[PDB]
């Protein structure tokens, strides 16, 4: 159920912040 | 109101309506000086074409404004003043360009709302995923893109200049060694069309080379405009072997499976499990038949054996850009993420930088 899954997959998306703070974001 | 969906392509337009299964308007981003896409080919001789879209990138203004115009009014037959619009944009899209789009949308076009989206990032939400690596290539550049709970992770983003009128030229090259010849803008469109219906990527190329000796089994022949006959060969997997071997033409990158491998050894240790079971390949430069077969190969030869590897490579991934796209602008939780002209008005550009995220 893509529309409903995906939604719920973005529904708890987090911040760039906090994928930052984790490491996992950074830049280039 | 509905929603409609843009993907400005180096090579290709694919525009239409959100919740719609397909683009209904792909045509060629060109302009001729006037004429825009199917317009401005017929009027070849008399207008003088041009791409607004350089390897992904917006480079002429002027000619993008045309092509913008030409989508709402002639090909989708709207009034952009009706309808939320949600683009695309290549990873790794400077921020001046990201601002002029939205500037344009809303002050040339009078969109009551919009959103820029990363081509690669709407490729994986087709597929059902918010975390992945996309291998996206289509006429102008090849990205590996690894994304993670929607976030491109730009430290680790592979840009290649090489894709697909690349390997059209490619295509050319040998064609003429086998005594043809394929030189002008004309021909080169032809030897698109055979690149298209003909080549496909080995599984193992060294024996499909040897194959080619053992017989002729692997010829096709292919009728030109002009009535003539010509023969191709080798040359159907040659071409686009040069996508794992870039020294073909030149290039002293490595192939799209190192680099996506170099990609997912960019990344956090504990992210890269997740990043090589899902491997999603989009765009026209990734229909070749063969081509997810033989980078499931490569990838498992450079990944650990402790590595389950899985390449998503549906049926319709040239358009996967913009039906990741269609399905997103279609969301009743994604309806809080457009840009507003109310808040555009009162942030200017810039808002895109917090918004389009
Ligand atoms: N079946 C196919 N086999 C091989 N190549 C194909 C096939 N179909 C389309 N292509 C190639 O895909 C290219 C265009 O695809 P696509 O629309 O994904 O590019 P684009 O979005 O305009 O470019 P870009 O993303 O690089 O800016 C062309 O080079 C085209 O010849
Ligand atoms: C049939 C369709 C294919 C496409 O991918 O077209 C795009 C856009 C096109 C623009 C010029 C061309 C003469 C217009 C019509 C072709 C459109 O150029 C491309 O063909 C170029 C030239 S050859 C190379 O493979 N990509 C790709
Ligand atoms: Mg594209």
């Amino acid at each position: 159920q893509i529309g409903t899954k995906l939604t719920r997959r973005l529904s708890q998306r987090p911040t760039a912040e906090e994928l930052e703070q984790r490491n996992i974001l950074k830049p280039r | 109101t509905t929603a409609l969906v843009c993907d400005n392509g180096s090579g290709l337009v694919k525009a239409g309506f959100a919740g719609d299964d397909a683009p209904r308007a792909v045509f060629p981003s060109i302009v001729g000086r006037s004429y825009v896409g199917d317009e401005a080919q017929s009027k070849r001789g008399i207008l003088t074409l041009k791409y607004p879209i350089e390897h992904g990138i917006i480079t002429n203004w002027d000619d993008m404004e045309k092509i913008w115009h030409h989508t709402f009014y002639n090909e989708l037959r709207v009034a952009p003043e009706e309808h939320p619009t949600l683009l695309t944009e290549a990873p790794l899209n400077p921020k001046a360009n990201r601002e002029k789009m939205t500037q344009i949308m809303f002050e040339t076009f009078n969109v009551p709302a919009m959103y820029v989206a990363i081509q690669a990032v709407l490729s994986l939400y087709a597929s059902g995923r918010t975390t992945g690596i996309v291998l996206d290539s289509g006429d102008g550049v090849t990205h590996n893109v690894p994304i993670y709970e929607g976030y491109a992770l730009p430290h680790a983003i592979m840009r290649l200049d090489l894709a697909g009128r690349d390997l059209t030229d490619y295509l050319m090259k040998i064609l003429t060694e086998r005594g043809y010849s394929f030189v002008t803008t004309a021909e080169r469109e032809i030897v698109r069309d055979i690149k298209e219906k003909l080549c496909y990527v080995a599984l193992d190329f060294e024996n499909e080379m040897a194959t080619a000796a053992s017989s002729s089994s692997l010829e096709k022949s292919y009728e030109l405009p002009d009535g003539q006959v010509i023969t191709i060969g080798n040359e159907r997997f040659r071409c686009p072997e040069t996508l794992f071997q870039p020294s073909f033409i030149g290039m002293e990158s490595a192939g799209i499976h190192e680099t996506t491998y170099n990609s997912i050894m960019k990344c956090d240790i504990d992210i890269r499990k997740d990043l090589y079971a899902n491997n999603v390949m989009s765009g026209g430069t990734t229909m070749y038949p063969g081509i997810a077969d033989r980078m499931q190969k490569e990838i498992t030869a450079l990944a650990p054996s402790t590595m389950k590897i899985k390449i998503i490579a549906p049926p319709e991934r040239k358009y996967s850009v913009w039906i990741g796209g269609s399905i997103l602008a279609s969301l009743s939780t994604f309806q809080q993420m457009w840009i507003t002209k109310q808040e555009y008005d009162e942030a200017g550009p810039s808002i895109v930088h917090r918004k389009c995220f």
